[PDB]
C-alpha cells in the first residue's frame, strides 16, 4: 500500500546544516503522526521529532532546539531542515508513519564527521591461490582500502554473481580511513577460466574502476 | 459570453483548383483574427493576419476575406503539398477562442493497396501470445475495409487499425491491423485469411497463411 | 472625446458642483466611487477636482479602478492606490463608431515599464525589441508602439466604444474651494422657530423690519452683543429676531 | 531570425509538477508578449497563460491558480513552473512569442498518466513472404508492442532507408498499453539480399534494440 520513501543524506561538518525530505510515496501526510527516528551504527533506536495532524513539535532531550520539522501535504513531503549538528549524531535515519503504533517507516542515512577525506577507494585484487584453494572450490577477491566515506560498494562482474560473493564490514583503522575487502569462492577448474571482475562504486565521491582477479603468476 | 467559431471540414479537392473556407463567430466580433497552418506533428505557422493582410513569408495562393462576422479564406490553385489543418484564433482579447481545424485531403483517382499479411514471430509465440498483423500500402480512397477471418469465420472485436496521414508526394494512404489472440486461441486454428475491400479492387483481396507451413 | 494614450485633463476650480445632476441621470452605465460614496459628495469641499476623460472599449472599464493590470491600467492610464474620486462610463456606440471602421482611436501596446499614477506618455518612439539597433527603422526587432480600435457599428458589447470620465477630488493644503450643493427650506415668521441663516443658528421669532443695513451688512447686533436682525440671503431683505416667551 | 526552442517535458503523475523552460534561442524576451498554448491530441489548441512586457499573468479558465509562469531576461528564458496536475493536461505544450498576433513559437510534449509503467517494447519482425510479395516490391517490418511511455521511435538502418518506409499511429490497447507497427516495402529481388535492422529507442525508458528481418524460414 503505502511505500514511504526519504532523500537528502550526505556528508558535512559541524554548524553545518541539511533538509530531509521524506517523500511521501503513498497518501495522506496531510492527517498522520509521523516521526523521526534515529540510530547510531552499532547501538539501539533513538526517537527524534514528531508532527501532529494539526501542528505540534515536540523535540526530543538533546535535539532540545537546533532542528526543525514540517510537512507539506500539497507535495506530500515532510520536511526535516536541521543545523549546527554537533557531529555526534553521525546516523542512520528513518521516518516512520505513527499509525496507533509506528510500522510503514522508510531509510536514509547521514554522516557528519569534522574532516574532509572523501578520496575513495585504494583497490588490488587478492588473486586465487592454493593456498586458498581447497579441493573443488578456490577463493578470489578484491580489497578496497583508505577511504573515508563510509558508503562505498563493491560488485562482482557487474553484479553476476551473487554465490560466494561475501562483503566483509569496513574496518576503521587509526589513520582514521576505512577498509575493507569482499571474497567470492568460485570451482577451482574455473580460476581463470571466466570473468571475475570487481565494480568498485564510491558514492559520495565518483569513483568507479573495474578490476580483474587472477591467479598469481 | 465567449465567442464560439465554427468551420465545415473534412475538404477533399485536387491540385491547381479552387477551395474556400469559411469561419462563424457566434457574437459580435469586430474584424481582427488569424488563420493557421497546421501540418501533422508539427508547430502552427500563420498566414492570415488580423483580417486579410497575410503575413509575409507565404506564396500567393491564399486569400483571406475579412467582414464584420463570418470570416473566409480560400486557396486558388492548390499544390500538393499542404496535408493540414486550418484554425481560426482570434486576437485583441486576452483568453482567445480557437476553432475547430479543417483537415484537406487530396482527391487522387483510383489507386488500389498493395496487401500483405504477417503471421505472428516465434518469439511472440514463447511470451504466450499472437499478434496477426496485415498491412494494405499506398491507396487514396482510405474507406476501406478489413475483414479478418480464422478458419472462414469473420473476427469481431479483436482487431485495431491505424493510417497513416496522406503522403506529401504521392497523396496515398497506409493502412494497418493487428489481430491480437492468446498463444492457446492461436493453436485452436488453421487459416488466418485478411480480406481487403476498396474501390481500386473489381472483388476483395484476401492475402492468408496457414498456421505452422514453413 | 480624447484618445486612451493620450487622455485629457481639466481641472475644475471654485464653483458649485452639484454631483446629483450626474448621480441620478441614469444614462451613465458604470458609476463608482471609492474614497466616498456616492450621495455624500453633495455635502463635501475640497480644493481641486480633476476630470480625466477618455474612450475605451467595452470591456476594458473594469482596469479603470484602484489596484489593476492589464494593457490600459499598466501603460495608458494608471490610478494610484488610494484613489479618492469616482469612475463614470457609458456607452457611446452611435457616436464613435463608424461603418468600415473608425481608426481615429488608438492606444499604447507596448512600453518600457508602467506608468506611475496618473503619469502620462504621448511619445512614439519605435519600441526597440531585438538587441539590435533598430535606427529608428521598421521590420524586425522593432515594433511601432500604437494600435487603432477598429469600431465598427455591428460589434458585439464588450467591442463597441465606451466614453469615461475620472473624477478625482484632490485636497492639498488650501483655505478652501469647490463645494456641494447647500440644501434649504422655507422661511417662516411669527411663531418661534429654530432657525440657521447661513452659519447664524439660533431660536426665536422671526419678523418684517423696517430697518436698513448697509449691502455688504448680513446681521445686526445690540448693545451687550446679541444677535437680533438678519438677512435673508435669497430674498435679500432684513428680519427681527425676537426670542420667543418665558416668564 | 528568431528560432524558439523549449525543453522540459516527461512523465508524471498526479499532485507532480514540472518547470518548463521556453528557452528563447533569438533575443529580448525581455520585452515581449509570451504566451503558453496547448493541445491535447486529436483535439483543438487551447490558450494557457501569458507575460507582459512589465510583468502580469492573466490565466486560462481551468487552470486558473495552480500554474505559474515567469521570465528570465538576463538568461533569456521563460519559465513556466506548474504543479498538482489534474492528470487531465496531458497534452502537447507550445510556446509562442505573440509580436501583434503570434508565431514564431516552438514545440514541446508533456505527459500526465496516473500510472508507473515506463516499461518499454516487445518488438518481433515482421518476415517478408510471398503474401506481402506482388511482382516486383515485397514488405517488411517491425512491430512494436506493449509500452506506456507514448514516445517511441522505430528507425530502419539506423535511418537510412527513407523510400517505403512508413511507421503506423500507435494504438492504445485495453490493457492501458501503446502498440505500433512500421512497416518498409523493398524489391522483391532484394529479400535478403542486404540489410534491415530496425533500430527501436525508447526514450523515456533507455531503450534500444536492433532487430533484423528476413523472409520466413
Ligand atoms: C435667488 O433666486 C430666486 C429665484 O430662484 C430669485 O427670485 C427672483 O427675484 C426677482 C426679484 O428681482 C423676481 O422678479 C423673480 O420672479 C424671482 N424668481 C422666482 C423664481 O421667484 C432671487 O432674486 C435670487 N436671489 C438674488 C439675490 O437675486
Amino acid at each position: 500500500e503505502v511505500q514511504l520513501v526519504e532523500s537528502g543524506g550526505g556528508l558535512i561538518q559541524p554548524g553545518g546544516s541539511l533538509r530531509l525530505s521524506c517523500a511521501a510515496s503513498g497518501f495522506t501526510v496531510s492527517s498522520n503522526y509521523m516521526s523521526w527516528v534515529r540510530q547510531a551504527p552499532g547501538k539501539g533506536l533513538e526517537w527524534v521529532s514528531v508532527i501532529y495532524p494539526g501542528g505540534s513539535t515536540f523535540y526530543a532531550d538533546s535535539v532540545k532546539g537546533r532542528f526543525t520539522i514540517s510537512r507539506d501535504n500539497s507535495k506530500n513531503t515532510l520536511y526535516l531542515q536541521m543545523n549546527s549538528l554537533r557531529a555526534e549524531d553521525t546516523a542512520v535515519y528513518y521516518c516512520a508513519r505513527e499509525t496507533l503504533a509506528f510500522d510503514y517507516w522508510g531509510q536514509g542515512t547521514l554522516v557528519t564527521v569534522s574532516s574532509a577525506s572523501t578520496k575513495g577507494p585504494s583497490v588490488f585484487p587478492l588473486a586465487p591461490s592454493s593456498k586458498s584453494t581447497s579441493g573443488g572450490t578456490a577463493a578470489l577477491g578484491c580489497l578496497v582500502k583508505d577511504y573515508f566515506p563510509e558508503p562505498v560498494t563493491v560488485s562482482w562482474n557487474s553484479g553476476a554473481l551473487t554465490s560466494g560473493v561475501h562483503t566483509f564490514p569496513a574496518v576503521l583503522q587509526s589513520s582514521g580511513l576505512y577498509s575493507l575487502s569482499s571474497v567470492v569462492t568460485v570451482p577451482s577448474s574455473s580460476l581463470g577460466t571466466q570473468t571475475y571482475i570487481c565494480n568498485v562504486n564510491h558514492k559520495p565521491s565518483n569513483t568507479k574502476v573495474d578490476k580483474k582477479v587472477e591467479p598469481k603468476s | 459570453d465567449i465567442q464560439l467559431t465554427q468551420s465545415p471540414s473534412f475538404l477533399s479537392a485536387s491540385v491547381g483548383d479552387r477551395v474556400t473556407i469559411t469561419c462563424r463567430a457566434s457574437q459580435g466580433i469586430s474584424s481582427y483574427l488569424a488563420w493557421y497552418q497546421q501540418k501533422p506533428g508539427k508547430a502552427p505557422k500563420l498566414l492570415i493576419y488580423a483580417a486579410s493582410t497575410l503575413q509575409s513569408g507565404v506564396p500567393s495562393r491564399f486569400s483571406g476575406s475579412g467582414s464584420g462576422t463570418e470570416f473566409t479564406l480560400t486557396i486558388s490553385s492548390l499544390q500538393p503539398e499542404d496535408f493540414a489543418t486550418y484554425y481560426c484564433q482570434q486576437l485583441n482579447s486576452y483568453p482567445p477562442a480557437f476553432g475547430g481545424g479543417t483537415k484537406v485531403e487530396i482527391k487522387r483517382t483510383v489507386a488500389a493497396p498493395s496487401v500483405f499479411i504477417f503471421p505472428p514471430s516465434d518469439e511472440q509465440l514463447k511470451s504466450g501470445t499472437a499478434s496477426v498483423v496485415c498491412l494494405l500500402n499506398n491507396f487514396y480512397p482510405r474507406e476501406a475495409k478489413v475483414q479478418w477471418k480464422v478458419d472462414n469465420a469473420l473476427q469481431s472485436g479483436n482487431s485495431q487499425e491505424s493510417v497513416t496521414e496522406q503522403d506529401s508526394k504521392d497523396s496515398t494512404y497506409s493502412l494497418s491491423s493487428t489481430l491480437t489472440l492468446s498463444k492457446a486461441d492461436y493453436e485452436k486454428h488453421k487459416v488466418y485469411a485478411c480480406e481487403v475491400t476498396h474501390q481500386g479492387l473489381s472483388s476483395p483481396v484476401t492475402k492468408s497463411f496457414n498456421r505452422g507451413e514453413c | 472625446f480624447a484618445s486612451v494614450y493620450a487622455w485629457n485633463r481639466k481641472r475644475i476650480s471654485n464653483c458649485v458642483a452639484d454631483y446629483s445632476v450626474l448621480y441620478n441621470s441614469a444614462s451613465f452605465s458604470t458609476f463608482k466611487c471609492y474614497g466616498v460614496s456616492p450621495t455624500k459628495l453633495n455635502d463635501l469641499c475640497f480644493t481641486n477636482v480633476y476630470a480625466d476623460s477618455f474612450v475605451i472599449r467595452g470591456d476594458e472599464v473594469r482596469q479603470i479602478a484602484p489596484g489593476q493590470t492589464g494593457k490600459i491600467a499598466d501603460y495608458n492610464y494608471k490610478l494610484p492606490d488610494d484613489f479618492t474620486g469616482c469612475v463614470i462610463a457609458w456607452n457611446s456606440n452611435n457616436l464613435d463608431s463608424k461603418v468600415g471602421g473608425n481608426y481615429n482611436y488608438l492606444y499604447r501596446l507596448f512600453r518600457k515599464s508602467n506608468l506611475k499614477p496618473f503619469e502620462r506618455d504621448i511619445s512614439t518612439e519605435i519600441y526597440q525589441a531585438g538587441s539590435t539597433p533598430c535606427n529608428g527603422v521598421e521590420g524586425f526587432n522593432c515594433y511601432f508602439p500604437l494600435q487603432s480600435y477598429g469600431f465598427q457599428p455591428t460589434n458585439g458589447v464588450g467591442y463597441q466604444p465606451y466614453r469615461v470620465v475620472v473624477l478625482s477630488f484632490e485636497l492639498l493644503h488650501a483655505p478652501a474651494t469647490v463645494c456641494g450643493p447647500k440644501k434649504s427650506t422655507n422661511l417662516v415668521k411669527n411663531k418661534c422657530v429654530n432657525f440657521n441663516f447661513n452659519g447664524l443658528t439660533g431660536t426665536g421669532v422671526l419678523t418684517e423690519s423696517n430697518k436698513k443695513f448697509l449691502p455688504f451688512q448680513q446681521f445686526g447686533r445690540d448693545i451687550a452683543d446679541t444677535t437680533d436682525a438678519v438677512r435673508d440671503p435669497q430674498t435679500l431683505e432684513i428680519l427681527d429676531i425676537t426670542p420667543c416667551s418665558f416668564g
